C-alpha cells in the first residue's frame, strides 16, 4: 500500500488553465458511454449485470473471462475407483468429498485441510491429503497413458525450533554462529 | 492511494482557498492604508 | 535488504514539471489512468 | 472498467455500514440499535430517530456479536437503509453482506432466504468480516484482530480463505472496557446525567457536583432506552479518556504520568490518573479485574498467540509478516504499539514479524466494509455473485457451493 | 471565457461565472409539463396552462429529463453562454449516490458537450466561502438540511447527518399555523405568498417558553403584511413558532431531532481529537439557515449541549444563503484547482466513473 508518504500523482489535462487546451478539446467530442447489460461467458449460468461501456462495444464480451481458467479434477463413479483408482483406507465417499473440496479451494492444500470435514470423516493431516492427491493423479495418468515424509519432518523441525523456550533460543543461536 | 491523493488534494485546495481569503483581506487593508497615505501625500504636496 | 519484489520505487524525472521527484513507481488505477506513487525518502532534501 | 451497481453492507456489533462499491468510505454509519413501540416493530431507526426521548419507547439490537438475533428487525433496518440512506429501491443493485466467520451456516442460509425472497435483489454474495478486513489491506497472508463492543476475536486468512476452525473468541472487548468504566463510575460515584434532559450549564470547577435542570416536557422512557443512551455516553468516555501503557502496568509510572480531564454532560468534570492506564491492562491481563478475571479470560497477546499456533507452519510464517488490528477496541490510545510489544514478547522474534499500519477511525471500523467495496468492483469477482435465477436453487445449495 | 458555476439547489438554482462575487442568475428550479416545457422563470408565470414538477427533492436529483431541461434553461436562457466553450462546476448534495454523480457527468459531457467539468460537495464549497481549514457545516438548504463535518477540507461521509425538514416543509408548517390564525392559504400562489411572509416576518426566538409568555402578555409581536389581493393581515406569535420547529421538529409533527441536537450528533460521530476544532468552526449555510437570531439560538443551544470547556463559535456570514455558490466561484478561480477539471479526453477514455477518480 504505502508507508505514509507523499500523495499519488495523477494524470491531468487542465494543468495550466483550459486556455491552452481550449482548442484541443473544442475540436473533438466524446464517444457516447452507456449503462449496458452484459453476461460474462465465464458464468456457467447466464446471468446479466450492468456496467458502464462505450455504446460501441455494447454486449461485445467480458475481457475478464480469460481469467476463468480452472484446474482439472479426476472422475470416477462406479468401477474406475475399483479397477484403476484403487483404495484400501479411503471410501469412495471420502475421496469424492476431498476432491470436490479441492476444487472448491482450487488445490490450495492448507485451507483444503482446514475445511476437510473432521466429523463426517476421520482426522488426518495436510500432507496425507497432498500425497493422496498425488497418488490419484498418478493413477489417472497411468489409466489414461518431493517426499511427504520429509515434509512432516519439516513441520516438526520448525515446531521444535520455534517452540524453543526464549533463553534456549538465544543460547543455541549463539552456539549456532560461533562454530 | 486514491484516499491519500484525495486527502492531500482536499488539504491543498482548502488551504489555497484560506490563502485566497487571507490575501484578499490583507489586500483590502492595504488598499485602505494606501488610500489614506495617498491623500496624506497629496496634502503634503499642496502644503509644500 | 530483504529483497521485496513489489516495492520497486525508483528515482524518476518528469518532463513538464521537470525535476527529480525521488522514489516513484507507476501504476494503473481505475479507468486506465497511469499514476505515479511516491516515497517521502530521507533523501528528500538532497534533490535541490 | 470493473464496476457494477454493487452495494456493500457490513453489519458488525455496533454500527451498520452501507455504501456503494468503489466508494472510498461507507456512505452511512448508523448504530446497530433500533427503537420499538407497541403495535409489530413500530419503529425508529438511526441516530436521529433513536435519540429523541419518547413515551415509553424501548431499544433493542437485532444483532449480537454479528449473528442476527431478529430477522424482522434486521429486515426493517435494511428497509430504512435502502429507503433513505441509499434511497434506491433494492430491486436492481447487487449486494454483498459481511458475516462474522463464526456466524452459523444456517443463519447464512436464512439471511439469503430473507434477502432474495423478500427484498428481491437481483444478485448476492457473502464474505466474512475478517476476510474483508484483510481484503482492505491487499494482503493474502494476514492475521486479523477484530474487536467491537460485544466481542473481540482473532482470525487468520490465507489465500483469501479463513482458516475456519482457527477462530479465537474473547469477550474482552469494547463492552468489557465499558463495564470496567461503569464500575469505575460507581466506585467514585459518577451520577450519569443523560444529555437528553439537561437544559442548563451551571458548570462547576474540578470535582464539584455541577448544577443543572431537567426539561419539564420530558416523557417517561423505558429503562432499555436510557441504558442505551448512557451506554453511548460511556462509549464516548471510552474513546476520550482511556489510554494504554506501553509496557506492563505499574502504579508509580501510572501516577507519575500527567492526568487528563473529562467533563460530563451535566457540567460535572473530573481528572483521571492511573485508572485510565490500569483499565486496558484488564484487557491485556484479565486477572487484575473484578469478577471478570478468571483464568478462562484470554487477553489480546494470548489470543493472537493461540490463533497463530492452531494453524500449521505452512502459513504461520505468512501470519508473522503481517499482523492486522481492526475494530473498535484497537482505537484505545496506544493500544496498537502495546499489542506489538506484547506479541514481540509472546511470539518468538526469531523469525520475520511485522505489523501492518492502520490507525484512523475510518480505517479500523470500515476496513471490514472497505474490503467489501474492493471485492464488489473487482473485475474477476463479477462472475461470483449469486443471481436470482441461480438463487432459485442457490439460496439452498449454492449459497454454500459458491461462498466459502 | 470563464468557468460556469451552476449550483443545483432543492428548489432554487443558482448560476454564474467563476470569479464573480454573487450568482448572477437565480431562478427557481421549477419545470412544468403543459396540461413545450418551461422552467421556473417562465414556468412560474405559466401555471394556468402548466403543471409544475420539481427535479430535485431533498437535494438528490429526482429524474434526469427534468434536470436536463433545468440545465438547458440555465445555460441557454439565463447565462446565454455556450456550454461547449466554458468549464462547468456542478454541486450536488452530500451523500449523493454514485449512479447520480455518474449520470451528471454523462449528461454534461454528452448532451451539453462541455470541455471540462467538476462536481463538488455543496457543504465543502460553503466552507470555502467561510474560509476555514476545518469545520462543521450546517446547511439547511431548499429541501433538506445537512450537517457536514469537514477536516482539512475533506468531508467525513460517515458523520454526515440528514434531517428531512427544511425551508419547504417549514413553509408548509407556516401554512398550517396561518390557517390556525384564521386565514387561508392553499393555492400555489397563496403558498408563495406565505413564502414571502416567511421571508419578511419570522425569526428564531432565543427562548421558546419565554416568547410564548411574551406573546400572551404583549401584542407587540404583531406586524402587518400586505397581500397581492389587496387586503392586509397581521402576523405575531407565528413569527417564531414556525422557526421554533427547526429545533423541535415535533412542531412540524416530524419525529426526528432538532437542528442543534442533530449538530451535536454529527459532532459526536466525528473523531474525538478534531471535535474541538469542529466546535470552534461551525458554519451556517443554506437558504433557510439565515433566519434572524438563528445563529444566537444555535450558539446558546450547543453551548449548553457541548462540553463547557470547548469554545463553540457560530459562523454565519450575512450572505450565507449563496455561500455554496461563492465557494464554487472561489474554487473555480483558483489556479491550483485548474488541474482538477475533468477534460473531454478523460471522460472519453474513462467514462462517467471518472467523476469518482478525481472529483470528490
Ligand atoms: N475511540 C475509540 N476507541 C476504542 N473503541 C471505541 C472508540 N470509540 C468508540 N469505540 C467503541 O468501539 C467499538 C467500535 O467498533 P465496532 O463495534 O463498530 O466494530 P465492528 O467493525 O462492527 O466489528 P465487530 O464485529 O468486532 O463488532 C464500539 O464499541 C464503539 O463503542
Amino acid at each position: 500500500s504505502d508507508k505514509k508518504d507523499a500523495p499519488p500523482l495523477l494524470p491531468s489535462d487542465t494543468g495550466q488553465g483550459y486556455r491552452t487546451v481550449k482548442a484541443k478539446l473544442g475540436s473533438k467530442k466524446v464517444r457516447p458511454w452507456k449503462w449496458m447489460p452484459f453476461t460474462n461467458p465465464a458464468r456457467k449460468d447466464g446471468a446479466m449485470f450492468f456496467h458502464w461501456r462505450r455504446a460501441a462495444e455494447e454486449g461485445k464480451d467480458y475481457p475478464f473471462a480469460r481469467f476463468n481458467k480452472t484446474v482439472q479434477v479426476p472422475v470416477y463413479s462406479e468401477q474406475e475407483y475399483q479397477l484403476y483408482l484403487h483404495d484400501d483406507a479411503w471410501t469412495k465417499a471420502e475421496t469424492d468429498h476431498l476432491f470436490d473440496l479441492s476444487r472448491r479451494f482450487d488445490l490450495r492444500f492448507v485451507v483444503i485441510h482446514d475445511r476437510y470435514d473432521h466429523q463426517q470423516f476421520k482426522k488426518r493431516s495436510v500432507e496425507d491429503l497432498k500425497e493422496r492427491y498425488y497418488h490419484i493423479c498418478a493413477k489417472l495418468a497411468n489409466v489414461r497413458a518431493f517426499d511427504a515424509g520429509h515434509e512432516r519432518r519439516r513441520k516438526e523441525q520448525l515446531e521444535r525450533l520455534y517452540n524453543r523456550t526464549p533463553e534456549q533460543v538465544a543460547e543455541e543461536e549463539y552456539l549456532l554462529q560461533e562454530l | 492511494q486514491e484516499r491519500r491523493w484525495k486527502v492531500a488534494a482536499a488539504k491543498k485546495l482548502v488551504r489555497t482557498v484560506v490563502r485566497h481569503h487571507e490575501e484578499k483581506q490583507l489586500r483590502e487593508e492595504r488598499g485602505k492604508k494606501e488610500e489614506q497615505s495617498r491623500l496624506r501625500r497629496i496634502a503634503a504636496s499642496t502644503a509644500r | 535488504g530483504l529483497g521485496d519484489v513489489r516495492y520497486r520505487y525508483c528515482l524518476t524525472t518528469l518532463t513538464v514539471p521537470q525535476r527529480c521527484i525521488g522514489f516513484a513507481r507507476r501504476r494503473v488505477g481505475r479507468g486506465g489512468r497511469v499514476l505515479l506513487d511516491r516515497a517521502h525518502s530521507d533523501y528528500d532534501s538532497v534533490f535541490h | 472498467g470493473d464496476e457494477v451497481g454493487a452495494l456493500v453492507f457490513d453489519i458488525g456489533s455496533y454500527t451498520v455500514r452501507a455504501g456503494y462499491a468503489g466508494e472510498d468510505c461507507p456512505k452511512v454509519d448508523f448504530p446497530t440499535a433500533i427503537g420499538m413501540v407497541v403495535e409489530g416493530p413500530t419503529y425508529y431507526i438511526d441516530t436521529n430517530a433513536l435519540r429523541v426521548p419518547r413515551e415509553n419507547m424501548e431499544a433493542i439490537s437485532p444483532l449480537k456479536n454479528g449473528m442476527v438475533e431478529d430477522w424482522d428487525s434486521f429486515q426493517a433496518i435494511l428497509d430504512h437503509t435502502y429507503k433513505m440512506h441509499v434511497k434506491s429501491e433494492a430491486s436492481l443493485h447487487p449486494v454483498l453482506m459481511s458475516e462474522a466467520p463464526w456466524n452459523t451456516r444456517a443463519k447464512r442460509e436464512k439471511l439469503t432466504e430473507l434477502m432474495f425472497e423478500h427484498y428481491n435483489i437481483p444478485a448476492f454474495f457473502l464474505c466474512k468480516t475478517a476476510v474483508l478486513t484483510a481484503f482492505a489491506n491487499g494482503r493474502s497472508t494476514g492475521l486479523i484482530l477484530d474487536s467491537g463492543a460485544t466481542h473481540t476475536t482473532a482470525i487468520p486468512v490465507h489465500d483469501g480463505y479463513v482458516l475456519q476452525q482457527g477462530i479465537v473468541k474473547s469477550p474482552l472487548a469494547g463492552d468489557f472496557i465499558t463495564m470496567q468504566c461503569r464500575e469505575l463510575f460507581q466506585e467514585m460515584n459518577i451520577e450519569l446525567v443523560p444529555p437528553y434532559m439537561i437544559a442548563s450549564k451551571e458548570a462547576v470547577r474540578e470535582g464539584s457536583p455541577a448544577n443543572w435542570k431537567r426539561k419539564e416536557k420530558l416523557p417517561q422512557v423505558t429503562r432499555s432506552w436510557h441504558n442505551y443512551m448512557c451506554n453511548c455516553v460511556i462509549q464516548d468516555f471510552q474513546a476520550s479518556v482511556l489510554q494504554v501503557s506501553d509496557s506492563t502496568y505499574d502504579e508509580q509510572v501510572a501516577a507519575q504520568m500527567p492526568t487528563v480531564h473529562y467533563e460530563f454532560p451535566n457540567g460535572y468534570n473530573c481528572d483521571f490518573g492511573a485508572e485510565r492506564l490500569k483499565i486496558p491492562e484488564g484487557l491485556f491481563d484479565p486477572s487484575n479485574v473484578k469478577g471478570l478475571s478468571g483464568n478462562t479470560m484470554l487477553g489480546v497477546s494470548h489470543v493472537v498467540t493461540t490463533s497463530v499456533g492452531m494453524c500449521d507452519i505452512d502459513i504461520r510464517p505468512g501470519l508473522y509478516g503481517s499482523v492486522i488490528v481492526a475494530g473498535g477496541n484497537t482505537l484505545i490510545q496506544s493500544f496498537t504499539d502495546r499489542l506489538n510489544r506484547e506479541l514481540s514478547q509472546k511470539t518468538p522474534p526469531s523469525m520475520r514479524l511485522k505489523l501492518i499500519a492502520n490507525n484512523t477511525t475510518v480505517e479500523r471500523r470500515f476496513s471490514s466494509w472497505i474490503g467489501g467495496s474492493i471485492l464488489a468492483s473487482l473485475g474477476t469477482f463479477q462472475q461470483m455473485w449469486i443471481s436470482k435465477q441461480e438463487y432459485e436453487e442457490g439460496g439452498k445449495q449454492c449459497v454454500e457451493r459458491k461462498c466459502p | 471565457i470563464a468557468a460556469l458555476v451552476v449550483d443545483n439547489g432543492s428548489g432554487m438554482c443558482k448560476a454564474g461565472f467563476a470569479g464573480d462575487d454573487a450568482p448572477r442568475a437565480v431562478f427557481p428550479s421549477i419545470v412544468g409539463r403543459p396540461r413545450d416545457s418551461y422552467v421556473g422563470d417562465e414556468a412560474q408565470s405559466k401555471r394556468g396552462i402548466l403543471t409544475l414538477k420539481y427535479p430535485i427533492e431533498h437535494g438528490i436529483v429526482t429524474n434526469w429529463d427534468d434536470m436536463e431541461k433545468i440545465w438547458h434553461h440555465t445555460f441557454y436562457n439565463e447565462l446565454r453562454v455556450a456550454p461547449e466553450e466554458h468549464p462547468v462546476l456542478l454541486t450536488e448534495a452530500p451523500l449523493n449516490p454514485k449512479a447520480n454523480r455518474e449520470k451528471m457527468t454523462q449528461i454534461m459531457f454528452e448532451t451539453f458537450n462541455t470541455p471540462a467539468m467538476y462536481v463538488a460537495i455543496q457543504a465543502v464549497l460553503s466552507l470555502y466561502a467561510s474560509g476555514r481549514t476545518t469545520g462543521i457545516v450546517m446547511d439547511s438548504g431548499d429541501g433538506v438540511t445537512h450537517t457536514v463535518p469537514i477536516y482539512e477540507g475533506y468531508a467525513l461521509p460517515h458523520a454526515i447527518l440528514r434531517l428531512d425538514l427544511a425551508g419547504r416543509d417549514l413553509t408548509d408548517y407556516l401554512m398550517k399555523i396561518l390557517t390556525e390564525r384564521g386565514y387561508s392559504f392553499t393555492t400555489t400562489a397563496e403558498r408563495e405568498i406565505v413564502r414571502d411572509i416567511k421571508e419578511k416576518l419570522c425569526y428564531v426566538a432565543l427562548d421558546f417558553e419565554q416568547e410564548m409568555a411574551t406573546a400572551a402578555s404583549s401584542s407587540s409581536l404583531e406586524k402587518s403584511y400586505e397581500l397581492p389581493d389587496g387586503q392586509v393581515i397581521t402576523i405575531g406569535n407565528e413569527r417564531f413558532r414556525c422557526p421554533e420547529a427547526l429545533f423541535q421538529p415535533s412542531f412540524l409533527g416530524m419525529e426526528s431531532c432538532g437542528i442543534h441536537e442533530t449538530t451535536f450528533n454529527s459532532i459526536m460521530k466525528c473523531d474525538v481529537d478534531i471535535r474541538k476544532d469542529l466546535y470552534a468552526n461551525t458554519v451556517l449555510s443554506g437558504g433557510t439557515t439565515m433566519y434572524p437570531g438563528i445563529a444566537d439560538r444555535m450558539q446558546k443551544e450547543i453551548t449548553a449541549l457541548a462540553p463547557s470547556t470547548m469554545k463553540i463559535k457560530i459562523i454565519a456570514p450575512p450572505e450565507r444563503k449563496y455561500s455554496v455558490w461563492i465557494g464554487g466561484s472561489i474554487l473555480a478561480s483558483l489556479s491550483t484547482f485548474q488541474q482538477m477539471w475533468i477534460s473531454k479526453q478523460e471522460y472519453d477514455e474513462s467514462g462517467p466513473s471518472i467523476v469518482h477518480r478525481k472529483c470528490f
